[PDB]
């Protein structure tokens, strides 16, 4: 029983850690281009912010799925019940 | 039956080959089909590919035996649109006078599109229809021919044979061997060009053999993944629950909407890459 | 369970997909083909 | 998976279909398109 | 049996985490150029958004296959049945 | 025999996850450059789109070679027969 | 207990280390673009700073979840109670 | 034999996955510059295409060797014959 | 207890090394952009330096948390007591 | 003996996969810059191609050593004869 | 103590290797911009060099911390004393 | 004895594969700028070649050390005698 | 005795390989912009060269410590004395 739970902990760590790494890098790129656009065209920033949020919605989908599944693993381990 | 048995049944083909006593019989189990050697046939793959090719050729002949050259009807308007699109695609890559390239591209594109299209029908309709018509309850029957690596490999091996044939025909045997041993890494002083023949041979031979393999395996992987995801969603309906058979419907709809675009893209890629590979069999690109 | 439920789910999903393709994909294709025919007819009339 | 003799019949059917398309489908459609283009061009020479 | 279950938990974590990382980085890269184009040419935004969604369809192709296979591994198991 | 099955599950996870990561990053780069080109001159959008599809065929080839092999390892298993 | 407690340390290290790596790279990109924008037009700095903070919230959203989960695993332990 | 066979699945997974990741990123980088070249010089598209397909053979050469040896390991095995 | 200590050593190594790698890359990016901006606008260097020091605080926060946790794991040990 | 053989297989996979990844990314970069140069100056294409092959030799120098050593490790084994 | 000592060598290797990798990449990124700025404006070199050193200190801080910790783990051992 | 010999093949694989990956990426980065410079000023190509070779020596310095140490490990293993 | 030596072999491989990868990528990045500057300003090459050497001295600082420690582990293993 020790091995299953021990590997579940590492699975949770891999899930949310990889999600965090990916989201941080991707949002760094997206926000950097948003800041460049805002500095060059200060009058268009209200539109750029909305478009950036539309892109951020796509950027965070799989990582939020991973976070939810990691929490499901931590509090409702589905692998202990499979012997 | 179990989910594992349901999935395992959908992955087996209708094989006809040499039984332990006699070269006339259909394998009744997967192991009995594996026991049959190289000399076995997937009857469901061939019977679908030939049928769809014949249907496409008959439909296109119906609009060519009576071409009006004036105001076109509904059918031959579509046929002319397809022919014009293929001709424009060919002329933007191939500059020679070869009369084989364009009809080949048209046949490849339409045939592959038709073969992929039957993946859209529900995965259990045709196998169960075949089982009911034949009278069996364990009949193996796979409809989508492009999920069979044999079909994609047969499509790509003939393209590779055409590539080699036209390369030899237009360059000579000496030109064919020179484009494999001298061109990639070349120089003027003889003492070095002799030390570069094995590197050139290795690189050009790997690139030459990797074309049919990539052409077959890209299409096979895409279609096999699509049909496997279609099969997996059907397991959600097998549970019989209400809140699970409703999410499965939405997943199936979204997957079909994505898969029609994937199906069109795969045929387009195959046609364009065949055109490109045949056009570079005709001139020295280096 | 299993059979006779998977068939129903597949049929429902397929009918929804067919309705989608009949209401959103078919009309643009028909329109484009008819535009080609009309342009050809106009050219022939001009000739 | 299971590489079979299906690899050969597929190429044979491929070549048969390609040759029949090359001989009985492409030429008539191309000729009709080119004759219609000629007709349209001739009417543009009325000047 | 326990080794199979633990190594399928880790397999699910890999399948979802790598996809999340790739999707986040790819969408950051795509949205950066989308915002740069929207700031450079503020009248082409409706067309650029449609093209961005077309490309996003290609971005999330293998990632969704991996996510589906990971849920199939969590709530079913083709490997346990093989003993 | 359990070791073979667990390591096949891990192999499938790696085979699909690495392709999912690479395809997402490569398509993010390609789509960003395509959007930049479309923004520079929208008159050439159809030609650029055709070339983008042609390039998308060469970028996902080996990721789709690995997905088929992974799905062939999940349901069939060439390593179990080898003992 | 030995295996579970040993692997929980690896889980915590992966969580915080991957979060730190991603956050550092993303903030490097974002801050570099912020400095470029501030240098291009020095009078836009006050707006760019607020926009950078708004983007930084999204950038650091998931890493904070990872850090919280790592500290929860360090001082409390659900996996130990799962045996 | 169990460990030798089980560690060949990981070998095949690495051989194919690393090559897939590399080819996807490399073809994204190549195609992104090809699209920009086609935009800058619309009359030079065919020459750029033929040069890109010349480069592609160098780009994917080692990956195809890896795929070939991976397929050689999956259906034959030089390691099992060494006991 | 031998495995717990052996794995906490690896945890400390990961916790410090990943943070160091991320911090070095992020500061390389930030410093390169700062040098470019300082060369562009010599009279704005005093403001750009302060703004860079603002970003450096966000860049290193999680890395400093990781370093503190690693030192805590090195000179104390919550896992030795089976927490 | 069996562990040595399995680790040799993993080593061969590591060598060839890492070499393939490196060469693919490097050739993507080099070919993209070559296409940019060819698009700018179509008169210089024949000289640019010679220089590109000169660079490609250096790019593929080490990877060929790696793949040769991997083949040596597969069809011979200096490690089995050392036990 | 056999496994604790063996896992301490890997800890030192990870610390120093990750620090070296990050430091080399970061200094390459910083030096490229320094050389570009010096080439465009040869008169600004004296200021740019001082700013580069100021950035380099921040770049190398955490890497030097990791190197010091690795030397402490090598010539002494806080883990062996914990059995 | 089998563990030591088995872990030496992994060491050789790492020493050569990491060097090959780094060398390929670095040479792609260098050759791209070399081609760009040659396209810009075709009269300076003889000087650009010698400068590129000067840089290439530094680029390949450590990789040669690694590839020499790997071939020293393969033939006349130094760790076998230690035990 | 055997585990310590087997793990120190991997430690040496990591120490050299990570440094080699990092220094190769870093020197590629630095030399690319050195060549770009030399092509843009042909008369300034003797100053850009000494500046590049100054930066290279910082780039390779930690890698030399890593390789020295790796050779010290290889020939004068300090962990074999501590068990
Ligand atoms: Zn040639």
């Amino acid at each position: 029983m020790e091995t299953v739970v021990g590997l579940t902990a590492i699975a949770v760590a891999l899930l949310i850690g990889l999600g965090a790494l990916g989201t941080a890098i991707g949002f760094g790129l997206l926000g950097g281009k948003f800041l460049e656009g805002a500095a060059r065209q200060p009058e268009m920033v209200p539109m750029l912010q909305v478009k950036m949020f539309i892109v951020a919605g796509l950027l965070d989908a799989v990582t939020m799925i991973g976070v939810g599944i990691a929490l499901f693993f931590t509090f409702a381990n589905p692998f202990v019940g499979q012997i | 039956e179990t989910a594992s048995g349901y999935i395992q049944h959908h992955l087996q083909n209708l094989t006809f080959g040499r039984l332990p006593n006699g070269d006339w019989g259909f394998a009744h189990t997967a192991e009995q089909a594996k026991e049959m050697g190289f000399w076995a046939f997937h009857v469901d793959t061939l019977g679908w590919s030939v049928l769809l090719g014949v249907v496409f050729l008959f439909i296109f002949r119906l609009a060519a035996k009576k071409a009006t050259s004036g105001q076109p009807g509904g059918l031959q308007n579509f046929v002319e649109v397809m022919v014009e699109f293929v001709d424009t695609s060919v002329k933007d890559t191939f500059h020679g006078r070869n009369p084989l390239i364009a009809p080949l591209a048209l046949t490849v594109f339409v045939w592959i599109f038709l073969l992929n299209l039957i993946d859209l029908v529900p995965v259990d309709y045709l196998p169960m229809l075949a089982a009911k018509i034949t009278g069996d309850e364990h009949l193996f029957f796979r409809a989508v021919a492009t999920t069979d690596p044999n079909a994609t490999l047969g499509l790509s091996i003939s393209v590779f044979a055409l590539i080699v044939f036209y390369s030899i025909k237009v360059k000579g045997i000496g030109g064919f061997l020179g484009e494999l041993t001298l061109h990639p890494f070349s120089s003027k002083n003889i003492v070095v060009q002799i030390l570069l023949i094995p590197v050139n041979f290795l690189l050009e031979f790997v690139t030459l053999i990797a074309k049919p393999v990539s052409l077959a395996l890209r299409l096979f992987g895409n279609m096999y993944a699509g049909e496997l995801i279609f099969i997996l969603i059907a397991v959600m309906f097998g549970s019989g629950m209400f809140l699970l058979s409703a999410l499965g419907v939405a997943l199936n709809w979204a997957w079909a909407v994505f898969h029609i675009l994937i199906i069109t893209l795969q045929a387009f890629i195959f046609m364009m890459l065949t055109i490109v590979y045949l056009s570079m069999a005709h001139e020295d690109n280096h | 369970m299993n059979i006779n439920a998977t068939l129903i789910g597949q049929s429902v999903a397929f009918f929804i997909f067919v309705l989608f393709c009949m209401k959103f994909v078919w009309p643009p294709v028909i329109a484009a083909l008819q535009e080609r025919q009309k342009k050809i007819a106009d050219g022939l009339d001009a000739a």
